[PDB]
């Protein structure tokens, strides 16, 4: 018996078993509905400071592998599951989940009523929590830490996960037959996109590259100036953790780029930053959107796409400046999903066109970007 | 775009009688569609020869046609109701096939009927295997190496190329009908001959083997706006090589990485797009090589299916309802999600927080000479479904819900058996129905997970779990009841262990384990199905039990409640009939204001549709599971008489545990069920019954027998012994003893008793004599040969029995009329399988009435007090599964083997029988040559049947003795050689298509075994045959009618009722 315990800000306790590292974990507790994709989830920087709860009971069926990592490390503060399978059973597995958690030093708990947990978050909204995995988990202690948690509202996490120094990326997408392909030669990529690293998932880069983009990844706080100097064919605003609002630097730079004719495209966080930079307002959702089955309607074309979502904040639709046009809304809740500048070649999407994990339905969002780029170069 | 307005009326093609591979799922679907289209304001017309379906209930549609599902007949309905459109995707293969025939025949063109849901081309694209194959290569999807064949020669060449073993799959068939796996040339020719003949398009697809690869399915829904969703993914437990229908399956998929799952999800959408399904759902099947994720597309079914039903129950997403709507122009974004309170749209992919497991139900014990190994052709007769928070919990609950007597992983071989590993091994390597239990035996015997893997190809992910459960069992056995502390017990419960399984392991009574749980306050909690993994709230109470923290039951204190116990999985003898009853009890009581709670776990039924009741517990129908429900619901009453044997057997224990059982008492039930108790009652009643006697020993039997007199009905199975020597003979192979009433009419009587009066629901006279099970006999309502005088006697005896036995609700009484005397065969104090047919024939909803009676409202209070005698004839005929097990002698007897039935409505008996015969898929013709080969005792009446055939234009052949008898009466048939007599003989004559009709009656074990080749060939070569003289006469009468001449709707039929 290796005990683990999870306690929420509200006093609610979940007694289970330790499946990862010994220790404690404090963060915002979220629930994620994805039936497949747990590794990609965990490796998503957007999960920084969040304890992730998966609604699908069996987590770890396929083990883990390096191609399924969305970044260089495990970003989740902790993991909460109903059941860890006895074995991993997939030809692609390189290490069982538990071993993987131990290695990444992740505090994880299994064997708890995740549905209860989920219903609580839904009904009563996100809550901060603490997971304690060890010999005698002190519940009063857990309760303490949870309570002491600051909270993600107004918390800028982008700065914490951003790359120290710039760098180049020219690698494309994995294939069944070829796996993760070798990085391309710069000469092989037609365009040059400069990407703000607010905690970017590797698949975004991979997919842009697939589209002919050579990339330069920059720290979250890179200056527009320093950026404009590179002569980018396009500017990409990555996804990332925490409150987008406290990111004055980015908002400021973004505003600088908008005075220009350079194509701009943001995903999730970058979508909110764009919105802010355009004068919109962002809010923190009751519990957010985390899952891969979320219906999103493209209002112009009147079609629905099933998407991957990972967001705790949203852009208010009622506060939209006239220069921002609404391109997509959630079918689950009508919340704002996409916007396009009516005057500038700038647009964004709240969900994840790059999925990873999830439905490929929204991939085409990228395409528009390319188009913009191609046409920006025609000048 | 919203609903279609260029359409007002819609014809829905129902599926027909239940058969292996095409079951209840279609009534669930048909009913969903009816409902959906009805709510949309369309006029609904439907055709279904199967009377035991909710979809044929008059109040479900506008024009209900219970007529043979033949294009000529359907044309008559069309021409007659002039529907604007036709929805052919809700009736299995029968609907697809009919749709295309109506199309082929110009019928649709003729009356301007628009095909909705799926187009004829769409259908053909998926149904024609060649077309399908071309379509996949065109979208860059991989298919097994294969070849198309339209003749044997072609076939052989494809084989020469793919090699053995190879997979044979007919075009235009499903459920593996006409297919199989050929491991050799011999098997190859047989299967091939079989499918070319069965294929509606005389075409086969022959593939190389992918046996052992992983098998996957995906349920897809697509709208005209091109919106597309995956409603559910299924991972099969049994590998490629064993039909999905006969496989243990689970949802959602378990062993695919997200990357592999997207590729498959993408492929699935591509396929519908390429095939052309634009407004509806479809099933797409795949094969995955576990070693490298290599994906292969296997097939696609352009309609709802058995999987779509499972899928709808698994997720809470009503696929068929949605589909019907889409078929009328609606788009997904426009429909609301039912279970989420309409809060979200139907355009989303469900996510579930539990594991769903389905286990097929077989009936091999009813088909002795049959090959009982699982293959690509379905052999299962039903299926159970279970929901659990974990796979182990899910699996185990399903095992206990299967109604095979298992309590979970009960052992099949003894630990001390020296040959155990060898038996285990074979069972593993060559799957049969019991494979699952053998897997657990293997672990007890010392086989490793890798060892088991190697033989079964079942993914280790599942195997390790079973192994872990075995190890848990060993601990239980070791620590005994003493070791059953709270923690351990909780642990065991969380893993799905039944109190019964634990009791056996700890060598105590089940009640002891239960009690212990009570002590520890160890009870399950209930979770609800919601399509979204708790992301949104639900206003529906579709629940399942699990051992966890939070309970979502929130039972009302408001309403008086009534619990209806279902029958679990369908099996031969326990079909949809019993479910139709459960449904009607629920609908009626709810309408009456009670809060209705349904307890069932059959994924194919309307009873397990959340719409059917106020609250649904999708649980195994067991004492353990029921008591837990009761424990928290505290209902006013519980109905155990409507679900078949399953709930019937729990009756006593339920009451004993203080459950409030309504209707006929558990004691009363036993009085009727216990032969002895029954014999006294009869006696006390001064009623006639065959002479009988329990014989212990052999010799005690040969003497008693003398007493009783031959022939004898040896019920321990069932057999008819004709002579002393037969007795010992049987005994050798082999106790109640009963004089077999030879040359008797069998009669069934359905009735209701309210304690005050008895209402005769219907007197049905069987066509086949006593001795051929009633479940396998065609029958007529009203009787077609019984005198009123004698029926009046039966009516009086039913009443005498009703009052004496204390019946309260339904009852069914069976007689044998011999020499103007009534004899009693048995009393079934509960809803019988004839209840739907009678209700349909008479317009009276017996199950609705009897359910009200049981709940407390008298027959007088309801205004249902007089027996109804329709102005037309109602004939019920059955469908038998022999074609699925060609090694079995296709003859009728005292044991039931039929899977379903159809109803025929006529102005006359001949007319009803003709429509019933046709509806049953009879290949009977009105010309040709008939072969007569009858038993001694029939030789006399044969003459007349022979005259009849003659006057009809038939030519005749006959075997020796029969010919001798005809000649003497002036009839000279053409003599035919018996197989041993020389050549040519009947087999040759049959094989060479010389006959269009066969009448062959036999008597005696030896004589039967000998004549086996006639029946077998007849069935093989598709020649209509009767195995009873009584049946021959009936067939003869129908020769005089025309089943396509006139059609009538249920509403019209019921209006004619005065
Ligand atoms: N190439 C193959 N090798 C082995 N088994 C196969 C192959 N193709 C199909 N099967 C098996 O046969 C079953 C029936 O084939 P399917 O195409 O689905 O026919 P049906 O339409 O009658 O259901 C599949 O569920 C699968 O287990
Ligand atoms: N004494 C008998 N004489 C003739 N036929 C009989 C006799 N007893 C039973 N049968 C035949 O056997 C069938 C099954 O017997 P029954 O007692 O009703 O068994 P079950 O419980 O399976 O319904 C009947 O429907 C009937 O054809
Ligand atoms: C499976 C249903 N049938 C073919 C579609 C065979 C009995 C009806 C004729
Ligand atoms: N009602 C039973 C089916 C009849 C079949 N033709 C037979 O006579 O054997
Ligand atoms: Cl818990
Ligand atoms: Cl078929
Ligand atoms: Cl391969
Ligand atoms: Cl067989
Ligand atoms: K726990
Ligand atoms: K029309
Ligand atoms: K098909
Ligand atoms: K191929
Ligand atoms: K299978
Ligand atoms: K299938
Ligand atoms: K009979
Ligand atoms: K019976
Ligand atoms: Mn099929
Ligand atoms: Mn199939
Ligand atoms: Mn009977």
């Amino acid at each position: 018996i290796k005990s683990a315990l999870l306690v929420l800000e509200d006093g609610t306790q979940f007694h289970g078993r330790a499946i990862g590292a010994t220790g404690s974990a404090v963060g915002e507790v979220v629930f994620n509905t994805s039936m497949t994709g747990y590794q990609e989830i965990l490796t998503d920087p957007s999960y920084s400071r969040q304890i992730v709860t998966l609604t699908y009971p069996h987590i770890g069926n396929v083990g883990t592998n390096d191609a399924d990592e969305e970044s260089s490390q495990v970003h989740a503060q902790g993991l909460v599951i109903r059941d860890l399978p006895l074995i991993a059973s997939n030809f692609r597995n390189t290490e069982d989940l538990s071993s993987y958690l131990k290695r990444h030093n992740i505090v994880a708990i299994a064997d708890i009523d995740t549905r209860k947990l989920t219903r609580l978050l839904r009904e009563k909204g996100a809550q901060n929590g603490c997971i304690i995995a060890g010999d005698n988990p002190d519940a009063a202690l857990a309760l303490e830490k949870a309570r002491a948690f600051p909270g993600l509202n107004g918390m800028d996490l982008a700065k914490e996960v951003t790359t120290a120094e710039a760098y180049s990326w020219t690698q494309g997408s994995w294939t069944l037959t070829g796996g993760l392909p070798e990085a391309k030669k710069e000469d092989e990529l037609p365009f040059h996109v400069v990407a703000y690293d607010f905690g970017a998932k590797r698949n975004i880069l991979r997919m842009l590259v697939d589209r002919g983009c050579r990339l330069t990844i920059v720290p979250a706080q890179t200056s527009a100036e320093d950026v404009l100097k590179m002569n980018p064919d396009g500017i990409f605003l990555s996804n990332g953790p925490g409150d987008p609002a406290p990111c004055d630097y980015a908002i400021t730079a973004i505003q600088k780029f908008l005075e220009t004719d350079i194509p701009v495209f943001g995903i999730s966080l970058g979508h909110q930053l764009l919105a802010l930079a355009s004068g919109a307002k962002t809010v923190k959702m009751k519990f957010g959107h985390h899952g891969g089955n979320h219906p999103v309607k493209d209002v112009e074309k009147n079609v629905v796409m099933i998407t991957a979502q990972n967001h705790g904040f949203a852009v208010d639709e009622a506060t939209l400046p006239a220069n921002l046009r609404v391109t997509h809304k959630s079918l689950f809740d009508g919340t704002l999903q996409g916007i396009h500048r009516t005057d500038k070649p700038a647009f964004s999407f709240q969900g994840h066109p790059e999925a990873s994990p999830g439905p490929h339905d929204a991939a085409p969002l990228f395409d528009h970007f390319i188009e913009l780029i191609e046409q920006y170069r025609k000048t | 775009m919203p609903k279609r307005t260029d359409i007002k009326s819609i014809l829905i093609l129902g599926a027909g009688p239940i058969v292996i591979g095409q079951a209840c799922e279609f009534d669930y679907s048909g009913a969903q569609a009816c409902k959906a289209l009805r709510e949309e304001g369309y006029r609904v017309i439907l055709v279904n020869s199967n009377p035991a379906t909710i979809m044929t209930d008059p109040e479900m549609a506008d024009a209900t046609y219970i007529e043979p599902i033949h294009w000529e007949v359907v044309r008559k309905i069309i021409e007659k109701e002039r529907p604007d459109a036709v929805l052919p995707t809700m009736g299995g293969q029968t609907a697809l096939n009919c749709a295309l025939e109506l199309e082929r025949q110009g019928v649709l063109e003729e009356f301007g009927v628009t095909m909705i849901g799926a187009t004829a081309d769409a259908i053909d694209k998926a149904e024609d295997r060649r077309r399908f194959d071309v379509a996949m290569k065109k979208i860059g999807l991989e298919t097994a190496r294969s070849g198309i064949a339209h003749t044997m020669e072609e076939a052989l060449a494809v084989a020469a190329d793919v090699g053995f073993p190879c997979i044979i799959r007919p075009s235009f068939t499903m459920g593996g009908s006409g297919g199989g796996i050929a491991y050799n040339r011999e098997e190859f020719e047989e299967i091939c001959a079989r499918g070319l003949d069965l294929s509606p398009t005389k075409e086969l697809l022959i593939d190389e083997s992918l046996i052992g690869w992983k098998e996957y399915e995906m349920e897809v829904v697509r709208d005209k706006n091109d919106n597309c969703i995956i409603v559910c993914s299924i991972e099969n437990f049994d590998a490629m090589g064993i039909h999905t229908g006969d496989s243990i399956t689970v949802a959602p998929a378990q062993t695919l990485t997200d990357k592999e799952y997207q590729i498959m999800r993408n492929a699935s959408m591509a396929v519908l797009r390429e095939i052309g399904v634009e407004t509806g759902g479809s099933n797409v099947q795949f094969a995955v090589n576990p070693k490298n994720g290599r994906l292969i597309v296997i097939e696609m079914n352009p309609r709802v299916s058995r999987s779509s039903a499972l899928a709808s129950k698994a997720t809470g997403f009503p696929i068929a309802k949605v589909a019907a709507k889409l078929a009328v122009g609606y788009t997904l974004d426009e429909l609301m999600n039912d279970i989420t309170g309409g809060r979200t749209p139907a355009s989303f992919e469900p996510s579930i927080d539990y594991v769903v497991t389905k286990i097929p139900r077989f009936n091999f014990e009813k088909f002795a000479g049959a090959n009982d190994r699982l293959t690509t052709q379905m052999k299962s007769v039903g299926e159970v479904m279970a929901i659990g928070r974990t796979q182990q919990e899910s699996l185990q609950k399903a095992l206990r819900g299967l109604e095979v007597g298992a309590t979970g992983f009960d052992p099949k071989v003894s630990l001390d058996d020296p040959e155990a590993l060898t038996k285990i091994r074979r069972e593993l390597k060559d799957a049969g129905a019991d494979r699952i239990w053998y897997i657990a035996d293997a672990f007890r015997a010392g086989l490793s997970v890798d060892g088991v893997f190697n033989l079964t190809n079942i993914d280790r992910w599942f195997l390790v779990q079973i192994e872990e459960l075995v190890r848990l069992e060993e601990k239980v056995a070791e620590v005994g009841i003493t070791g059953l502390n709270a923690d351990f017990l909780r642990q065991l419960k969380r893993k799905g262990f039944a109190d019964a399984r634990l009791a056996k392991l700890a060598g105590v009574r089940e009640a002891e384990i239960r009690k212990l749980r009570d002590q520890y306050d160890l009870h399950p909690v209930y979770k609800r199905v919601d399509t979204c993994a708790a992301e949104f709230a639900t206003d529906t109470a579709y629940m399942y039990s699990t051992y966890e923290e939070e309970c979502e039951a929130n039972p009302s204190t408001d309403r008086e409640k009534i619990m209806v116990l279902g029958g679990g999985p369908n099996r031969i003898g326990q079909g949809i009939e019993f479910d139709y009853c459960c449904v009607h009890a629920s609908l009626a009581l709810r309408e009456d204001g009670y809060e209705t709670i349904m307890v069932n776990c059959n994924p194919e039924t309307v009873s397990t549709d959340y719409d059917t009741s106020d609250r649904l517990y999708f649980e195994p129908v067991t004492l353990e599971d029921v008591l837990e429900i009761v424990r928290i619901e505290k209902p006013k009453g519980v109905i155990v008489q409507y679900g078949g044997q399953t709930p019937l057997k729990l009756a006593r224990a339920l009451e004993a545990a203080g459950v409030p059982v309504i209707g006929t008492s558990p004691d009363a039930i036993d009085r009727a069920e216990d032969r002895e108790r029954f014999q006294h009652a009869v006696e006390r009643l001064k009623l006639k019954q065959p002479a009988n006697a329990t014989v212990t020993a052999i010799e005690m039997a040969v003497e008693k027998a003398k007493e009783i007199g031959y022939p004898l009905v040896v019920r321990p199975a069932m057999e008819i012994v004709y002579d002393e020597a037969d007795l010992r003979r049987y005994f050798q192979t082999a106790v109640l003893l009963d004089h077999f009433l030879d040359d008797a009419v069998e009669v069934d009587v359905d009735a209701i008793c309210d304690g005050e009066m008895v209402l005769i629901g219907g007197i049905m006279e069987h066509i086949e004599q006593a001795g051929v099970h009633s479940g396998d006999s065609a029958c007529s309502l009203p009787a077609y040969t019984l005198s009123q005088e004698i029926q009046d006697v039966m009516r009086q005896q039913v009443q005498k029995l009703a009052f004496e036995l204390q019946v309260r609700g339904l009852m069914n009484v069976q007689f044998a009329v011999k020499n103007n005397e009534v004899y009693l065969i048995e009393v079934n104090p509960r809803a019988a399988r004839t209840v739907p047919f009678v209700s349909k024939a008479t317009g009276v909803p017996l199950a609705k009435v009897a359910a009200r009676v049981m709940a407390g409202k008298s027959l007088a209070e309801q205004g249902v007090t007089k027996e109804v005698i329709p102005p037309y004839y109602s004939v019920k005929e059955v469908v038998l599964p022999f074609n699925k097990f060609p090694g079995v002698d296709p003859l009728l007897g005292p044991e039931m083997r039929s899977t379903g039935e159809v109803m025929g409505v006529g102005r006359t008996f001949a007319e009803a029988f003709a429509k019933a015969q046709l509806g049953s898929n009879s290949t009977m013709k009105k010309h040709g040559r008939a072969l007569l080969s009858v038993r001694e005792g029939d030789k006399e009446r044969v003459v007349d049947l022979a005259a009849k055939l003659l006057k009809q234009g038939f030519e005749l052949d006959a075997t020796h003795g029969t010919a001798i008898v005809l000649g003497e009466a002036g009839i000279n048939p053409r003599l035919v050689n018996k197989v041993h007599e020389g050549r040519p003989h009947i087999q040759d004559r049959i094989k060479n298509g010389e006959y269009t009709y066969i009448i062959n009656t036999t008597s005696g074990r030896r004589a039967i075994e000998d004549s086996r080749v006639i029946r077998r060939s007849a069935l093989q070569y598709k020649v209509h045959y009767d195995t009873t003289l009584n049946g021959g006469f009936a067939t003869a009468m129908a020769l005089n009618a025309d089943a396509t001449e006139k059609v009538i709707s249920v509403q019209e039929m019921h209006a004619q009722i005065k």
